């Protein structure tokens, strides 16, 4: 069987993963004691994609946590679903990075990545056939970028043939929650695009717009944003855990959605999202979802697709539905909005279906899309970055931990070349 | 401000071991055009290249000996190297096609390299005056599973050791290798020693093809520095000139699938073929970059390209030659080369859309 | 004896085979547990035939088939459904990992370590068979397993066994619809080898069955289960001559004889009589003439390929149920009178005929109806050129930019194994253009 590890780094990852497990456990019917209390045998035919087994019919996740400095270690442990995690896997250190990519890549992370990779190996070699790895880290910050990219660069050396799938929170355009976002994000993208197969670029302003406009929520906290990102995380693997009429897996997405290797920066999405009152007036069918997926606002990535072209699209579905309706609607989209798709590929959409839906819904979906619009993000940084580099604003903190300007220029000229590789195909 | 490619080929003659078995010829030529007809007589593929070296029979006109290959391919690289431009030459052919007789040669019939180098030193000793000076450094490194290694270094008195050589992008001078040796050379008797010290440490292995099959790309750089500029109000050079020559040997596009390869030999044919694909993409991008079409040139997908962003592209001049065999037992081995070098299509059915008309006041 | 082997590959293969073996177990009065109360009551007859279901001593019955996917989620649904007790437990879940919708994995880097068990099982099933043989591979183009494993198995079965019939009842890709984007490359690479090592490959197109389902049976929201039952009925119409009795029987060798003129033009099309729903089962006679006219009526073809833009080179017609041959002859002559159905000059004979007295069956949970007669047509036409060239163009648009290759060179496929196949299909696009030319002195 196919199996996944879940590395979980930073103040976003160590908060996302708790929500992700508090979501999958509800799918596989696990309680925070690790025991099972479900109702369907399908939950345990293929539970081993994520969970291992303990002695007394308990189940424990293959979660690794890397920089749980006690403010977050305790926050997970003093929580509902914190008891199940393996304590030897709660790795941590002290004297954190402090919003510094270097302190999380060169100096402190180098002292701890050995201890982390030991847990990675000890968990992997228990698996029968590894399919890939995951990660959920923040960019612009220090540790989620540094330690995450370090672990990636070392894992892909040890385990090159396998998948590595980093679900990252990229910086926001307008409201920056950190003034060293561009340096760290650039230096991380310099190490992600080379040493990664697919990564899904989430952004927070788009999720805030999604939660304020579509769900009509007046008090959106971070846990409600993670509550979405987790749904996507689960919708990506429903084809791997549960059965359907046309299965799929992460390798299929990484094959069909990555025509060229460097163009593996994606825009995810998830249907149907609606308010608690406005669920009485919405018909739950396929075309409603398909409309709510290709909309510019369900985009979690903060990039209007209509400004560019979708090189490739993948749609995972969950529920007892048809295959003709799916194909018909996707063909209608390929034929109506022809300009928003590419010409040198005649079909730019694929499908995957699971015949077992989410616990409280009848039929959901998950969207992945590679576009030329995402370059906007890496254009913004390449305007934010260089202005800081000319007058060398936040530079001394990054030289003082063993770096140089040269590396930064490498990262800049690996971002801008990729922006050009995107912009090659959006004119005509 | 254009470029060229100048793809070419070379059809060897039968070896005696293959001439006594009465092996059937499968490669004919019509001047510029080349063709490949099976022994079964159901299909005939016909290709067209900018150059065609027909080395089958000494009686045929248009006989392309070693010196012909020199004067046709290598001397313009020599010229542009003097004119302050960087040059890059490639040699391709699967095992048995005799790349070595085309590049290096024999001690009675030379190849390209030594003719090129001796014309270099003769032109130097001709132009060598008190004002001008010429300084030459060299290097000979490889690529193996996308990792960089140096063949020129004498290996440490050690076990099996993979080297820490990694790439770095200077913002101006371009990409380079961190820690690569650069030895100086004056006469060819030294460069021969350096190359023969290099090749022995190369990555090779045995297969169904032969015991001697290369499994790592080779790059051989010659950096030439001209020092002529001298200031009149004082002894100072306003500028120097530097030209980078890069002669390159490629690995054969193994079909791992038909060789029942498994393990470390399967992790090479996957890297080799990747580098060849990126190289073909890059050259097919350059050939369009000569025709005014603005496109992207992915020098980043492969190290063999990333180290050559400056040489392959710009005010430079690439070059290629591809060795094939005319025997009817190496047909699928051969045609791939003929289909890998399909970068001589520059005026083949281009469309047309022009809007500028009668511009006036 | 008269026996066949049925192989299935991939999710498409298993999802066809489940319907097929459901139908077979329904026809012979078999229950899902291999047993027969019908023979226990009757006390005679070969009803659970030795052609598909072999026989142990306890009255049980065991299929002459296996299936492999490299994708356990399908077979493990057979090992937990209604039909877990029927099959031999050797359904090859070697699915420690999928074949990534690519041909390189299925043909070499994930087909290694799996195929040998399949050859062992095929030998074990062949040695149980004392006579006639023939393999029915149910696979799929575009997909990686259904392409790679099919190629790697057929090139080995042309080696070990050789002079037997091998028939591929595969799913062609639709030109507009498709559930993938790497479909054409894998399709072409499969064709490159299955033009040699196979003997006749019947094709279908899921868009065609979608149109057939909405237009005739009045089904707006189908599923693949509603299609695979039509396909099982196709196969049953093929095989009724071998299992059951009838006037004119057509053995597997005759299909590959009469419909394959030249060795490279063995890619025909198929159809049935699904103008037949339960409400419209009334209001219609369903004679032989009407169905023989319908089988050539476009929008009922199971491959979207307008034949009027091309020509027919051969046809076979296999009838079930109550048929009197003079009706068959009147029907065939009614087609030969028409001019919108062009034939080649060199096949004036045109048609093969097969008749079987057993009618079809009716799966409970079915969209079709009970009929006293039913038809299956299998035609070889030049029009499928238009069905190839589309996949020949999409390829040429994409391969020019060398997209989607790095995943395939990642698993041993060369850059130059593509053009070696594209030119093969260029030849096959010519050997459908020379066959449709009328001879001249
Ligand atoms: C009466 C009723 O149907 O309640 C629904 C509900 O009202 C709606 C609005 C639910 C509700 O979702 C939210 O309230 C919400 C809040 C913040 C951020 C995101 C969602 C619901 O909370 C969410 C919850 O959905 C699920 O439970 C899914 O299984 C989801 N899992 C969880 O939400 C979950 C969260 C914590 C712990 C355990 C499970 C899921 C689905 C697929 C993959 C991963 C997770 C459901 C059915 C509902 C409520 C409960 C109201 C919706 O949920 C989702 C993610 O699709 C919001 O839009 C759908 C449509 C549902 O109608
Ligand atoms: N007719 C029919 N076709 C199906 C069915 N299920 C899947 N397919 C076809 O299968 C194709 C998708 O690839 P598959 O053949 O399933 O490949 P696979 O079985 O998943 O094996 P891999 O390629 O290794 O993943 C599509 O073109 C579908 O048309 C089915 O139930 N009936
Ligand atoms: N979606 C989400 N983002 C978060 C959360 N917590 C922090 N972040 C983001 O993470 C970034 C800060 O990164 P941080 O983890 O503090 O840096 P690090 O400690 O060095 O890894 C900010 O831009 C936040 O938007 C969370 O709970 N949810
Ligand atoms: N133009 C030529 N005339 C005569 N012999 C040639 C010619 N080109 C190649 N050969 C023969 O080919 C042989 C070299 O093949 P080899 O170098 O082993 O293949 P590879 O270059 O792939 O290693 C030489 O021994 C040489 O005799
Ligand atoms: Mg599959």
């Amino acid at each position: 069987m196919r199996e996944i590890v879940h590395i979980q780094a930073g103040q976003c990852g160590n908060q996302i993963g708790a929500k992700f497990w508090e979501v999958i456990s509800d799918e596989h019917g696990i309680d925070p004691t690790g025991s099972y209390h479900g109702d369907s045998d399908l939950q345990l035919e293929r539970i081993n994609v994520y969970y291992n087994e303990a002695t007394g019919n308990k189940y424990v996740p293959r979660a690794i946590l890397v920089d749980l400095e006690p403010g977050t270690m305790d926050s997970v442990r003093s929580g509902p679903f914190g008891q199940i995690f393996r304590p030897d896997n709660f790795v941590f250190g002290q004297s954190g990075a402090g919003n510094n990519w270097a302190k999380g890549h060169y100096t402190e992370g180098a002292e701890l990545v050995d201890s982390v990779l030991d847990v990675v190996r000890k968990e992997s070699e228990s698996c029968d056939c590894l399919q890939g790895f995951q990660l959920t880290h923040s960019l612009g910050g220090g540790t989620g970028s540094g330690m995450g990219t370090l672990l990636i660069s070392k894992i892909r050396e040890e385990y090159p043939d396998r998948i590595m799938n980093t679900f990252s929170v990229m910086p926001s355009p307008k409201v920056s929650d950190t003034v060293v976002e561009p340096y760290n994000a650039t230096l991380s993208v310099h190490q992600l695009v080379e040493n990664t197969d697919e990564t899904y670029c989430i952004d927070n302003e788009a999720l805030y717009d999604i939660c304020f406009r579509t769900l009509k929520l007046t008090t959106p906290t971070y846990g409600d944003l993670n509550h979405l990102v987790s749904a996507t995380m689960s919708g990506v693997t429903t084809c791997l855990r549960f059965p359907g009429q046309l299965n799929a897996d992460l390798r299929k997405l990484a094959v069909n959605m990555v025509p060229f290797p460097r163009l593996h920066f994606f825009m995810p999405g998830f249907a149907p999202l609606t308010s608690r009152g406005s669920q009485q007036y919405r018909a739950l069918t396929v075309p409603e979802l398909t409309q709510q997926m290709f909309d510019s606002k369900n985009m979690m990535a903060a990039c209007d697709p209509r400004h560019g072209r979708y090189l490739t699209v993948a749609a995972i579905f969950r529920g007892r539905m048809s295959m003709k309706e799916v194909d018909e609607q996707m063909l209608n989209v390929q034929n109506k909005n022809s300009s928003y798709f590419v010409e040198w590929i005649p079909n730019n959409v694929k499908t995957a279906v699971c015949d077992i839906p989410p616990r409280g819904l009848k039929m959901s979906a998950t969207f992945i899309g590679n576009s030329t619009a995402i370059q906007e993000l890496f254009k913004r940084i390449s305007e934010q970055f260089t202005a800081m580099f000319r007058r060398k604003a936040f530079l001394h903190w990054y030289t003082g931990e063993g770096m140089d300007e040269m590396e930064f220029t490498e990262a800049e000229s690996n971002m801008n070349d990729l922006v050009s590789e995107y912009q090659q195909y959006q004119d005509a | 401000s254009n470029s060229q490619v100048t793809v070419a080929v070379r059809v060897r003659p039968f070896s005696k071991r293959e001439k006594t078995e009465k092996a059937s010829q499968v490669v004919f030529t019509n001047g510029e055009e080349i063709t490949v007809e099976h022994p079964d007589m159901k299909q005939v593929y016909s290709f067209i290249y900018d150059v065609s070296f027909w080395s089958f029979d000494e009686c045929h006109p248009g006989y392309a000996s070693q010196t012909t290959v020199y004067e046709t391919l290598a001397a313009p690289l020599l010229d542009r190297a003097f004119e302050g431009y960087n040059t890059c030459l490639f040699a391709y052919g699967q095992t048995g096609s005799g790349k070595s007789y085309t590049m290096m040669g024999l001690n009675e019939e030379p190849g390209i390299i030594p003719r090129f180098c001796e014309d270099l030193f003769a032109q130097i000793a001709k132009k060598q005056t008190s004002e001008v000076s010429y300084h030459l450094e060299m290097s000979f490194f490889e690529v193996y599973n996308e990792k960089i290694h140096d063949l020129l270094v004498c290996k440490g008195e050690n076990g099996q050791r993979k080297q820490p050589l990694r790439a770095r992008e200077h913002p101006v001078s371009g990409p380079y290798v961190e820690g690569l040796s650069m030895n100086v050379v004056s006469s060819y008797s030294d460069i021969q020693s350096w190359l023969e010290l290099g090749n022995k440490q190369r990555a090779t292995a045995a297969t169904g093809m032969n015991d001697k099959s290369s499994r790592s790309h080779s790059v051989f750089t010659l950096v030439m520095t001209q020092t002529k500029t001298e200031v009149v109000e004082g002894e100072e050079h306003d500028h120097r000139i530097t030209s980078r020559i890069n002669l390159v040997d490629l690995a054969g596009s193994e079909r791992c699938s038909t060789a029942h390869s498994s393990g470390q030999r399967l992790k090479e044919g996957v890297s080799i073929n990747k580098s060849l694909l990126t190289l073909g993409k890059v050259i097919s991008a350059l050939s369009e970059q000569a025709n005014g079409k603005r496109v992207f040139i992915p020098y980043r997908e492969s190290t063999l390209t990333w180290l050559l962003k400056e040489s392959l592209g710009g005010n430079s001049k690439t070059a290629m030659i591809a060795t094939v065999s005319p025997a009817a037992s190496n047909i699928e081995e051969t045609l791939s080369t003929l289909r890998y070098a399909t970068q001589a299509r520059l005026i083949v059915n281009i469309a047309k859309v022009n809007e500028d008309m009668n511009a006036k006041l | 004896m008269r026996e066949c082997i049925s192989i299935h590959v991939g999710q498409a293969g298993v999802q066809i085979g489940n319907a097929c073996w459901e139908l077979y177990c329904l026809e012979h009065g078999i229950q899902p547990d291999g047993q027969m109360p019908s023979d226990k009551t009757i006390g005679g007859g070969d009803d659970s035939f030795n052609t598909f279901f072999s026989e142990t001593g306890a009255g049980k019955h065991v299929p002459r088939a296996v299936f492999v996917d490299l994708e356990p989620t399908v077979i493990d649904e057979v090992r937990t459904g209604t039909y877990r007790q029927l099959f031999h437990p050797e359904q090859l879940i070697t699915g420690k990992e999928d074949a990534a919708n690519n041909y390189a994995r299925g043909h070499y880097t994930i087909g290694k370590e799996i195929i040998d068990l399949v050859l062992d099982r095929i030998r074990k099933l062949a040695d149980q068979c004392t006579g006639l043989q023939g393999f029915l591979v149910f696979h799929s183009f575009g997909g990686g397993t259904g392409s790679g494993f099919t190629s790697l198995l057929m090139e080995r079965l042309s080696v070990d066994y050789g002079k037997k019939s091998k028939l591929e009842f595969s799913i062609y890709p639709a030109p507009q619809v498709s559930t993938a984007v790497v479909e054409p490359y894998n399709s072409i690479l499969t064709t490159h080898t299955t033009l040699e090592h196979s003997d006749c490959a019947f094709m279908v197109d899921n868009e065609a069955i979608y149109d057939i389902c909405r237009r005739n049976l009045d089904i707006e929201r189908p599923t693949y289960t509603n299609l695979n039952r039509l396909i099982s009925q196709i196969v049953s119409s093929i095989t009724a001559s071998l299992r059951f009795d009838g006037a004119l029987n057509v053995d597997l060798t005759e299909f590959q004889t009469n419909l394959v003129p030249y060795p490279r033009i063995h890619f025909p099309l198929a159809t049935y009589a699904p103008v037949i729903s339960a409400e419209k089962a009334y209001h219609e006679q369903l004679s032989v003439a009407e169905i023989t006219n319908a089988c050539f009526e476009p929008a009922n073809q199971m491959v979207k390929c307008d034949p009027r833009h091309g020509k027919y080179m051969a046809c076979c017609l296999l009838y079930r149920g109550d048929v009197v041959p003079k009706d068959v002859n009147a029907a065939i002559a009614t087609i030969k009178t028409k001019r919108s159905i062009q034939f080649v000059d060199w096949c004036p004979t045109g048609f093969k005929v097969g008749i079987n007295y057993q009618p079809p069956t009716v799966v409970p949970g079915g969209d079709l109806a009970k009929v006293q007669r039913a038809v299956c047509m299998l035609s070889n036409t030049t029009a499928i050129a238009e069905a190839w060239a589309r996949l020949d163009h999409k390829f040429d648009l994409m391969y020019a930019k060398r997209a989607f290759v790095h995943w395939y060179v990642g698993e041993g496929m060369e850059e130059g194994e593509f053009s070696e196949a594209r030119e093969d299909m260029a030849a096959l696009e010519k050997d459908y253009e020379e066959v449709g030319v009328d001879s001249v002195e």
